[PDB]
């Protein structure tokens, strides 16, 4: 979460949106994906979201699922991926990372312990996909003892309620996901939230402008970057050239 | 907060995406309404009488058990309208979803049963049913399938992952999310995210219940035991809950051994499991070491669940009901058995648990013990399983 | 010299070889002496209820006649043990036949449900079984062939003649002409030498006696007709026999007419057959102008009997009971109407009873009326056969 | 019946039995089945029992059964039978026929009209194999006002009240088919009936000798005949020649 702070103070001193890109660990093969985030990096992402494959992703769309299943076609498993992140921070130490969980690989060697490991290869912030606020006392308590940032998803179907405890629970951003928009920005700005990324089918420069427009401080691109992969899959230098093109858009687009 | 306890000891709870929370919680609501509402229980009642059959009969079982000292009932729910237990608790969770003023019906299927119950029950009760099930599974049941469409159900075919009951429950969740204003998700077991496990095991309870006072009515006492597959959970506490505060009375579930514990196909996660989450609940579930979720095996498809039920696993742990395996060979026999010296062709679940019973019969003869089998089904649903298999060995 | 008149009207009759007749009066004086014995009664009264499944419910189908004046029940012998009507009697004969000593059971079968109804009664009550079956039938039915060899029953294929129930019918007299001191042949239906047609019908009349005491209870009236499908008559006068003094209740038997009464095609022999004697009796059969019998035809194999029982023929004589005709495509139609708005998946052959109140309430949808069908069997048995032919039409 | 008194007449006076043949009309076709008919009496056949084709023979064993079946497959009906009959009848005036019916074929066309076409071709008896005595009233009737003789069918199982009404009801002779034989033939004799014929089982020569010693005035021969017929169906030539030659052994037996 410092590097989350950090990371926001800067863009705010240049009037500037973060657009924060998600891919899943080792697809499509361990050393294209490595590609793939320096591309990502170099083309201007501020700070990426990662994913860990995982067999059940219930949270989880089509275009993931696909994901997942050529990470686990090529043999990733999570200690490939422990891996994966010690080397992409060596490479990059200021960017943040975050983990894209589901609560099983967290549970299931210790909950302290897969926090421990964030902390030790320099991951920043966790979510945990299928863990509600309701039931994150143990999650977010074992990321605050290894100073990881505990991020919630804020939903649509949101209450006033909800509002208050992911504002209070989470730190580094908040996920955001009726209520008009603006309406819950400044809900979450009133009771001090971490800044709100917004998430919810950002794949055009223009979403990212109204975004930050409407006061959110960024956007995480939750597929549109796995969809390259997935288009490109034949012509591993093609699909590195459209990722820097639609990433280096998506960035300009936040200014 | 919830209006009731989500845990078991400590399995159970609401493991699922932040999205869904409402509908969980709406969902609870309804039923502890439903629950106090005279007018509710009524018309479940008159459904489960006048449309189900019930009260099904306890039946005894003279010939098999003849030159021991066990006598052995069989609580009949292979005569429930349906041919098995299932029918009861979709019968209540459509009535709950009209009463929350839902039409539409969301579920998912892997060996097609709880896909027949929910498009019966949908048809009855007027709503509109969408069932997802495994492109896998939709090719070996093509007799459900039809049957789901002859009763007006749409079967959405899953081209995702493993094509698997997985990809299915995995796809009918996100539907949910989506529709939950409209729609409800008919779980077809005693899992997944609270408070599902404490509705089916409320929609089945009358299983134990009848058994109790026809019991008693018939011998004069408890049952020294009572005896039930464990798939997801759903018949065997509908079997035991009315049992459990009677702790003269042992409670046995039984799992599916599959070819045998020691070989690694099986599907006895209570036993040879690990504790993890998945699909929205904190139970002993069959995984990898990183924790990968593994699929289950037994000759019964109605057996194949990953998990197990929370209030399982919960009494498990404290030692009110015992959990034991059954191989496969063993069930087959036991469905010879009981279609030979009985009538009765049983459903291969049902038949672990039967062949449970026959092992406490023959291994002790001369012990005086008076034991009730949950018949959860009839076996017609197997009879070419089960010619395949007796010719594949000369017989 | 009999002890029961064995004809009704003009029909019926002991038309047999000299040689059996000393087995036909040793069974109707049986018979007499059980119908006297509470403890027979009691007997029978008890496996009937916790064996069986009785008493079976009567259920309302609202969603089927919305928007008219019909008010329809269906009597639910779907939900018996074997998921036919057929279980009722042969658990009748079966005790019987201990009662006179017997030890073995012969049985013959077409389509193979009497077989299985025959092989599970066997089991249960320790009787050796054989049936007798044609050849042809004996391919086209492995199913329930497999069912009668899993319960214990010897199923003599017969290869002689058409291969077809005559063959085995004929073979089973035979076989029962030598073996009566030891065996007795359990006849599938309402028809055949005296004291047959008495029999099944006093062993099938719990129907009737269910459906007059569950209608008084949820109407406060008799029904205006109860409608019942005719092969050999029993599940018909089962449901008609408590009616029969009730002169304002119509009674309404339904018999195949195939492709058409006018193709030829069909099995109506009460209304389009001619007097003759076979069987052992003298009723309605189809038959050639020079008097050799016809084979009837129906989508329903289970509605192939070539004559009808004489109580039935009788009962037309005097006008107290009206016999229609259902055409194939009609019955297919009320097996797909059932399945879609009620979830009951019906026997084909009970689907023409249905279709006939379908047609009574939908020709004169503002007349007020309250009608039973005798649902006398489900049709799983019949997916298949309908998957099939709904292919052939694009469907 | 005529002829069945003048047959056993000639016959004591000889201190001789009978040999009945039996054959089903017709089989394996028209021509041959006359011919047949002519070699058993040429062969000292001294009456005949046949049988008209009928789809559910009801009494019959598996011999006789395929025996019906071949002559259906050859064209056979009741009216060609009938054809038959005065064929053979014009050729053998005095020899005793009987017919061996099935009741729908009695009664499709009327009780009374079968026996009156019976007379008139110049049948002289008929058995009605399911009818039993309790059932025969309107059909011994119709035979008695025809000057048709109503055989019946003494069995096995028979007891005291059943021999009084064979003995009562029948003409022509009984038929033969528990009680030791030697007591059912003086029985009957004190009960005057008709004579008695052996039918059970007589397939070789030592039977028929053992059944006149035994009281019996003959024996019918139920179903070795149509054997040889099914032995022999390929050569016409030789089935007529193993006829004539069991018949004529038969016959040597009974005197």
């Amino acid at each position: 979460m410092e590097r989350y702070e950090n990371l926001f103070a800067q863009l705010n001193d240049r009037r500037e949106g973060a657009f924060v890109p998600f891919v899943t660990l080792g697809d499509p093969g361990i050393e294209q994906s490595l590609k793939i985030i320096d591309t990502l990096i170099d083309a201007g992402a501020d700070a990426l979201e990662l994913g860990v494959p995982f067999s059940d992703p219930l949270a989880d769309g089509p275009t993931i699922q696909n994901a997942n299943l050529r990470a686990f076609a090529a043999g990733v498993t999570p200690a490939q991926c422990f891996e994966m992140l010690a080397l992409i921070r060596e490479k990059h130490p200021t960017i943040p990372i975050g983990l894209l969980m589901y609560a099983n690989l967290v549970f299931n060697n210790g909950i302290d312990a897969f926090y421990a490991r964030c902390e030790q290869v320099g991951v920043d912030s966790v979510l945990v996909a299928d863990v509600p606020v309701e039931e994150s006392a143990p999650f977010r308590q074992a990321a605050l003892r290894h100073n990881i940032a505990p991020i919630f998803i804020c939903p649509p179907n949101a209450d006033d309620d909800l509002l208050r405890q992911v504002a209070s629970y989470g730190r580094g951003y908040t996920y955001l996901l009726a209520l008009p928009l603006h309406h819950l920005i400044e809900k979450l700005k009133e009771y001090h939230a971490a800044p709100a990324l917004q998430g919810f089918g950002i794949s055009s420069p223009e979403q990212v402008s109204a975004a930050v427009r409407a006061g959110a401080a960024g956007a995480i691109s939750g597929s549109a970057i796995v969809k390259i992969i997935e288009k490109n899959l034949a012509s591993p230098k093609q699909m590195l050239a459209e990722l820097r093109s639609f990433v280096s858009a998506m960035k300009a687009a936040s200014r | 907060t919830t209006l009731l306890n989500p845990y078991f000891g400590e399995f159970g709870g609401m493991y699922v995406p932040q999205i869904l929370m409402p509908a969980l919680n709406q969902l609870e609501e309804a039923f502890v309404s439903a629950q106090k509402d005279p007018e509710f229980q009524a018309q479940f009642a008159d459904l489960l009488k006048n449309y189900a059959g019930r009260p099904t009969a306890l039946t005894k079982c003279q010939n098999i058990t003849a030159g021991t000292r066990t006598t052995l009932y069989l609580k009949r729910e292979d005569l429930l309208h349906g041919g098995a237990h299932k029918t009861n608790q979709v019968l209540g969770q459509a009535l709950l979803a009209k009463r929350m003023g839902k039409s539409e019906i969301i579920a998912e299927t892997g060996a097609g049963q709880h896909g027949v119950a929910s498009a019966l029950a949908s048809a009855l009760l007027g709503l509109k049913c969408r069932i997802y099930m495994g492109a896998k599974d939709v090719e070996r049941q093509s007799p459900n399938v039809f049957r789901m469409r002859l009763m007006g159900a749409e079967v959405i075919p899953v081209h995702s992952g493993s094509a698997t009951l997985k990809d299915a429950c995995n796809e009918a969740l996100r539907d949910w999310s989506g529709s939950y204003e409209t729609a409800h998700y008919m779980l077809g077991t005693a899992a997944g995210p609270h408070p599902y496990p404490t509705i089916v095991r409320e929609f089945q309870r009358m299983i134990g219940e009848e058994t109790k006072a026809q019991i008693l009515d018939k011998e004069g006492r408890l049952p020294d035991a009572v005896i039930a597959c464990v798939g997801g959970g759903s018949n065997a506490i509908g079997m035991f809950a009315d049992f459990i505060n009677d702790t003269s009375v042992g409670l046995i579930g039984v799992e599916p051994g599959g070819h045998g514990i020691e070989t690694g196909e099986h599907g006895a996660p209570l036993k040879h499991g690990r504790v993890g989450i998945y699909f929205g609940m904190k139970a002993p579930m069959m995984q990898t070491a990183d924790g990968q979720i593994e699929e289950s095996y037994s000759i019964s498809a109605g057996l194949d669940f990953p998990s197990v039920g929370p209030q399982h696993a919960y009494l498990n742990s404290i030692g009110r009901a015992d959990y034991v395996s059954i191989t496969d060979d063993e069930a087959l026999e036991a469905f010879k058995t009981l279609c030979r010296h009985e009538g009765i062709i049983p459903a291969l679940e049902s038949s672990h648990a039967l062949a449970h019973a026959l092992k406490m019969m023959r291994e002790q003869p001369e012990k005086e013990q008076l034991l009730v089998v949950n018949l959860s089904g009839r076996g017609d649903k197997d009879i070419f399983t089960v010619h395949d298999i007796l010719k594949a060995r000369g017989e």
